[PDB]
């Protein structure tokens, strides 16, 4: 499949955004969408995933400031940030997985381009 | 050049005219009744016409009304008014029931889409078939058969063209019958092939893990495995999945074990850790591995059947993954019998209970330590009850997909039934496409013509004995 990410950019701290993917699948698209994240130099860190509905995940460091939603009309998946830090500013990646259910071992997992989110405490 | 001439066979005696007459009538209005009565049962249980499973019901129904009520009508307007029948009404009567047997077809070729949907993409099927999509679907197609039915009405008839045209259907060109008998023909053959694609598929799929694939006895099948993998018999513990940080707690599982090997129980413990992933993690479960010669780590790509025998084998299974939607490792270890440790979080709380499993805390190395000496210390004791409440617990999750395929037979018990009844008048349709004819056809053929309404008086009788919804239902507005 093929993912279309939107919604980087800098913003002033304590801001709010929203950032979105589109998947371009065969049938159904993605079974679980999620978002990661990846700070300069460090690891890739998992900081959202869904399924459907009330399904989602969330990391200990976005628990309750995140929310990461879904919408089958246009098989896309939003993800919503309030009061951000400075500490929030790294590059995002949309993952989709497919996943069998005739043997769970197997699945397969696409990603994104990647978009930058900056916050910055300028004055 | 009547609908329904019934001049020709003069062979019985005009004392059984008037029993064939009743005879007709009361099948025709027999036909009507019970299709109106299943259409009222659809329309008026919300549950029913909100299932999109079962819309295909509605569509066939409202074709067995159309292919009768006519019929009815059709012999109205000849015997007991012996009005005839001028050339657009009798296109418009032959459309009524060629828009019927095409609007049976599409609603059975829908009704195996939608079949294939639910049995073998499971996962999609509450989003990919939606009950707009399944309406707005079955408006197309019913759409499509009004017009291919229209179409001689429009313009396509013997006359207009001034082209030779059928013996049997008079002011009707060959070539379209043609053309229609090739669309419903390709169409019928790729629904049959499909219908039989799924139910095999179905049967080869769905009853996988099952104990009945194995040879043996658990004690030994285990013993074999340790020697296979080079340990002594213990308590084994398997994982399988991904290495990775986030969505698989692997380097839980791993710290647990770390954790464990510093107490005298870890000699009594076997562990598996099947998987791939990022360099680091695999590196970490090597160093375990080559330091405690109860650890066995597995890389490499596992076929379906070794992991059916490695469910099969070992004692407990542990899930400490961090975000788990369906749950589907437990579901395979519940059905072949093997009791989880796994994380309380997405779909493994719904799935394992106090009493077919063990529940742990997600992202604690330590509390998932305590949880796998707590197995440990319950595997002293006899531990088949709750290999027998896995199995149950696993089992009552394949419920629907046993009742898809049920509906899925019954699909093709419909579909079969109308092939059946619809065979010898698309053969003598097609001999007079391809050549002449005697009047021993066109009397054969106007014998057979019967079947069509037979179909349309059996197939309600076979939606009542199959779904138990209907029957529910049809209680009920009593
Ligand atoms: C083409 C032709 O000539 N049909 C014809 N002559 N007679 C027909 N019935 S009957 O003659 O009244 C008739 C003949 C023999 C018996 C009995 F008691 F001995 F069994 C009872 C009644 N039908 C019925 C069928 C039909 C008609 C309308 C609606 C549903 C079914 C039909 C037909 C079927 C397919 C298509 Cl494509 C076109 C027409 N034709």
């Amino acid at each position: 499949v093929q993912l279309q990410e939107s919604g980087g950019g800098l913003v002033q701290a304590g801001g709010s955004l929203r950032l979105s993917c589109a998947a371009s699948g065969t049938i159904f698209g993605p079974d679980v969408m999620g978002w990661y994240r990846q700070a300069p130099g460090k690891e890739r860190e998992l900081v959202a995933g869904i399924s459907n509905g009330a399904n989602t995940y969330y990391a200990d460091s976005v628990k309750g400031r995140f929310t990461i939603s879904r919408d089958n009309a246009k098989n896309t998946v939003y993800l919503q940030m309030n009061s951000l830090k400075p500490e929030d500013t790294a590059v995002y990646y949309c993952a989709a997985e497919v996943l069998d259910y005739t043997f769970a071992y197997l699945y397969h997992a696409y990603w994104g381009q990647g978009t930058q989110v900056t916050v910055s405490s300028h004055h | 050049e009547n609908f329904m001439d019934i001049e020709c066979f003069m062979v019985l005696n005009p004392s059984q005219q008037l029993a064939i007459a009743v005879l007709s009538l009361t099948l025709g209005t027999f036909t009507v009744l019970e299709n109106l009565l299943v259409l009222c049962v659809i329309l008026h249980s919300r549950s029913l016409r909100c299932r999109p499973s079962y819309h295909f019901i509605g569509s066939l129904a409202v074709a067995d009304l159309l292919g009768s009520v006519i019929f009815v009508y059709s012999f109205i307007d000849f015997h007991v008014f012996h009005r005839k029948d001028s050339r657009n009404v009798f296109l418009f009567k032959l459309g009524g029931v060629t828009a019927s047997f095409t609007a049976k077809v599409g609603s059975l070729f829908l009704a195996a889409i939608d079949r294939y949907i639910s049995i073998h993409r499971p996962l999609a099927y509450k989003r990919i078939v939606t009950r707009p999509k399944a309406v707005v679907a079955f408006c197309l197609m019913w759409t499509i058969a009004i017009v291919i039915a229209v179409l001689p009405l429009l313009g396509w008839n013997c006359e207009k063209l001034q082209s030779v045209c059928s013996d049997i259907f008079p002011h009707i060109d060959k070539t379209y019958l043609m053309f229609w008998i090739g669309v419903v023909s390709v169409l019928l053959l790729f629904i049959v092939y499909a219908y039989m694609y799924i139910l095999w598929k179905a049967g080869i799929d769905c009853s996988f893990w099952n104990e009945s694939y194995l040879t043996g006895s658990r004690d030994e099948r285990k013993k074999s495995l340790l020697s296979k993998f080079g340990m002594d018999e213990g308590v084994t513990f398997m994982f399988i999945g991904r290495f990775d940080r986030g969505q698989k707690g692997v380097d839980v599982l791993l710290k647990a074990i770390e954790i464990l090997s510093s107490k005298k129980e870890f000699q009594e413990m076997r562990f598996i850790i099947i998987g791939k992933g990022d360099p680091e993690l695999e590196g970490w479960a090597r160093s375990l591995e080559e330091k405690h010669g109860n650890v066995k780590v597995i890389t490499e790509m596992l076929s379906r059947e070794f992991v059916r025998e490695l469910y099969g084998s070992v004692d407990f299974v542990i899930i400490p993954s961090y975000f788990e939607p369906f749950g589907l490792v437990a579901l395979e270890a519940m059905c072949l019998g093997a009791i989880p440790i796994a994380s309380a979080v997405g779909g493994l709380r719904d799935i394992i209970t106090n009493e077919t499993g063990i529940l742990v805390k997600a992202g604690d190395p330590g509390e998932l330590a305590n949880a796998i000496l707590k197995a440990l210390e319950l595997s002293r004791s006899d531990l088949s009850k709750f290999r027998e409440n896995c199995k149950k617990r696993a089992m009552s999750f394949s419920d629907q997909a046993r009742m898809d395929i049920e509906l899925a037979k019954t699909l093709v018990l419909i579909l079969v039934v109308l092939i059946i009844c619809w065979g010898p008048l698309l053969a003598i349709m097609v001999y007079d496409v391809f050549g002449k004819m005697n009047k021993l056809i066109k009397t054969v053929f106007a014998f057979c013509s019967m079947l069509c309404l037979l179909n349309s008086t059996v197939n309600p009788i076979i939606y009542a004995l199959r779904s138990k919804d209907l029957r529910h239902a049809f209680r009920s507005m009593f």
